[PDB]
């Protein structure tokens, strides 16, 4: 048993812009979330994400995270599917496995909303059979 | 089964194998044992329906 | 029998906005829920939530909760389906367990909103079995 | 015989709203029901609530109730199905009990409107069976 | 085993227009991405890229990149089909390889943007048989 | 094996128009892409133009060129049909070779945009047997 399930982060628009010391008035004067998709790769056992860990939070370069102690979020329930292909297959479901007609395919597309520096992300849960699983997501961009 | 195509030409080598292979084994047996007791000048008997 | 459900909290727009010292007037002069999705793992019994503890309350980090005597919640019926698929499943129910065609799967998600700081509450209820059952889901925010 | 019903009561959108020095006018110048829900858990009877008692009344934490004298209602004809599943079931009836395709499910769900401080209400009336039930649904609030 | 995948890169409309002393008001007094499109080459496996590289990036000129310690991205899962045809081929699936029917043909494109000079990526990923991959798309200009 | 393709220019519509010292205006007082298309000659393979290189740039008549290190572009995957006809064949494939109605015809046209003074193009790019490809498209304007 494996598991082997990648995401595409698609960090555009999610950062507030601000920076604007002109203005959308008469002429200057006075007026003065990131989609991860997850998707399992053939051969691949189905999983459920649980939650995930900040290990590393940096503001303009400043390591303000104390990986001693991460930051925990444990209010996520996505099943993402086993990454086979068989005919009985419905929407949001993984194949038993002795399909006779199954065959190792990516896994249905789930995604997940984190509205929003760069902090790196740990995403964990367990497999169909009940075993712990860990997802490092670094890089994400504000 | 070979053949060429002059217009495309494929990429690297692939192989694509099958294999197969059986075996059995099969034993019947059937007995009979039967007695009658009789006579010497024993005749047939004719009833037949 | 073992009882597995997994809630989806999504805590996002639950808190009031109000730091606007300056307004939606003229120029900045004059004007000075939470849905919890609870689905069960494939191989659970049902439950039935009955209600709820608050176990951690703290605004801004003061503990002001007094964990000798949690606030309690009993107005609640919401039932999770088992946990399995079958032929003759309707939409809210659960299947019998012996369809000869049943197989494991995750159940049909129910829904609850609490409009409401950090708080950790605790769901309680009782399995098919009519055994009882709690479910932590510390960590939601305002 | 047994009888086990749960209720659902949420009830938000049940205080009225008058806390407002300010006012909807120019600026600030000028302008100075709960639902509950009933249904029978599987392999319950049928039941009919006739009332309910308040058992409890506290506005702001003062006990003016009387547990002597309670306020007692009997306005109330609610049928509560019996918490099976079947063929030929209308929409507010019981099965009979013995169609050889008889399940054990959740009943219909039914409602009722009281239209309210935090009271502890304790509805009553008879089961299929003809015998004497209650039902305590303390905690509700305003 | 061999991987041959192309990418028709389209860098118009990637830089944005500012240099204007003259302006869209009365007369000059007042007012002073790229579509990536990967497809596999006939006779060759899919392939799923995990991210980039950016292996010397120039603005006018300068080499600003150190390619010491290059710029990676890790926020990619694009899956490029197989590059054959047959008859039960889906939309973004790769055929089995053993149709009777399956011929060598360009794969199903499959795109990227990246949203922006002259830099030299570098994709990344793995093969259907789980090996390393490379391709290089220098040369893309704003 | 032979490969044959040529080319219809068009390179009409290609010049900005500025030189009006009049104007739009009251009177002439304030106010002071090419389109490629390859197809495949009969009798030719299949073949896919991976860039071009501009041997020679001359602006109003000046060899600002130096063709010892041409202009290289990297940016096109662009598949030119093999040039016949048969029954099976698709929008842009190429037929098989053996359908045994296949005649030798002209291929599907296929287009690509350069938005641009004489250049001296020269595409390049590898045939349907993996061999390198030149054709050169000398004389566009502008």
């Amino acid at each position: 048993g494996r598991v082997n399930v990648g995401v595409d982060v698609g960090d555009a628009g999610s950062e507030q812009v601000a920076t604007l010391t002109i203005t959308p008035e008469k002429c200057d004067d006075k007026g003065v979330p990131v989609t991860f998709t997850f998707t399992a790769r053939p051969g691949s056992e189905a999983v459920t994400i649980e939650g995930y860990r900040v290990l590393s939070d940096r503001l303009d370069g400043v390591e303000r995270a104390d990986p001693k102690n991460p930051v925990e979020n444990a209010k996520m329930n996505l099943y993402v599917p086993s990454g086979y292909a068989c005919e009985g297959l419905t929407a949001g479901a993984s194949c038993q496995g002795n399909e006779s007609d199954i065959r190792i395919a990516n896994g249905q597309p789930v995604q997940h909303q984190i509205y929003f520096r760069v902090v790196d992300l740990e995403f964990y849960g367990f497999s169909a059979n009940n075993v712990p699983f860990t997802r490092k997501v670094t890089g994400i961009v504000s | 089964a070979a053949t060429f195509n002059p217009t495309q030409s494929f990429l690297g080598f692939n192989i694509f194998p099958t294999l197969t292979a059986l075996e059995t084994q099969g034993l019947t047996r059937r007995v009979y044992d039967g007695n009658v007791t009789m006579q010497s000048g024993q005749r047939s008997l004719s009833a037949t329906g």
